[PDB]
């Protein structure tokens, strides 16, 4: 995929969720129409999910240091990558995967 | 145990990391002359007076070998490895071998 990640035939499927329609009072004398009537609702809920991750080990004969991913944020008046004073979730740095290196 | 024309050992440098334990191997080659020519001398601060300085001892004919730093064992990879994964190190065994002299 153009946008990155793992381009699937057949990727993980679509979840659906509705509210079941909860109708209104009806009419006590039969009306032929379309029942437009419903009692205002919503759900809520948990959900979980669990992913598997096959990984590939680093195996490399380097001598020297290589680069790392690490924090060098310094002093700031929240984490970063955690929640600010008002408890907005930072995340202000895009972080790829591409640190280790490896022979062509 | 072997003759002129074979070689007692192997070269052996490398690192494994199994579980809660990492190896280290690692080869050198290493010179030795004849010190003192072959006797044991007494050896002291001479006539110095400051008693801070002062010694008394003996140097000897033998030599020896000293590998008593990490880097000796651990390539700076392998250092990175081991102080960015983990948070405890201690030395558990050790083998030392002399051959091809």
């Amino acid at each position: 995929p153009n946008l990155g990640g793992f381009g699937l035939h057949n990727p993980p499927p679509q979840v659906f969720i509705k509210n079941t329609p909860v109708p209104a009072d009806p009419p006590v004398e039969y009306v032929h129409q379309k029942w437009n009537s419903y009692i205002t609702q919503y759900s809520t809920g948990q959900c979980t999910v669990e992913m598997v991750w096959e990984l590939r080990k680093e195996n490399s004969k380097r001598w020297n240091p290589e680069i790392q991913f690490t924090s060098n944020f310094s002093n700031r008046t929240s984490i970063m990558f955690a929640p600010n004073e008002t408890g907005g979730y930072v995340e202000d740095r895009l972080i790829g995967t591409r640190y280790l290196t490896q022979n062509l | 145990a072997d003759g002129v024309g074979n070689a007692s050992g192997n070269w052996h440098c490398d690192s494994q990391w199994m579980g809660n334990t990492v190896i280290t191997k690692t080869t050198r080659t290493w010179v030795l002359p004849s010190y003192n020519n072959h006797i044991y001398k007494a050896i002291t601060s001479g006539t110095s007076q400051d008693a801070n300085v002062q010694y008394a001892g003996y140097s000897t004919p033998w030599g020896y070998f000293d590998f008593n730093r990490f880097h000796c064992h651990f390539s700076p990879r392998d250092w990175q490895r081991l102080i960015n994964n983990h948070w405890g190190i201690r030395p558990k065994s050790l083998k030392f071998k002399i051959f091809n002299v």
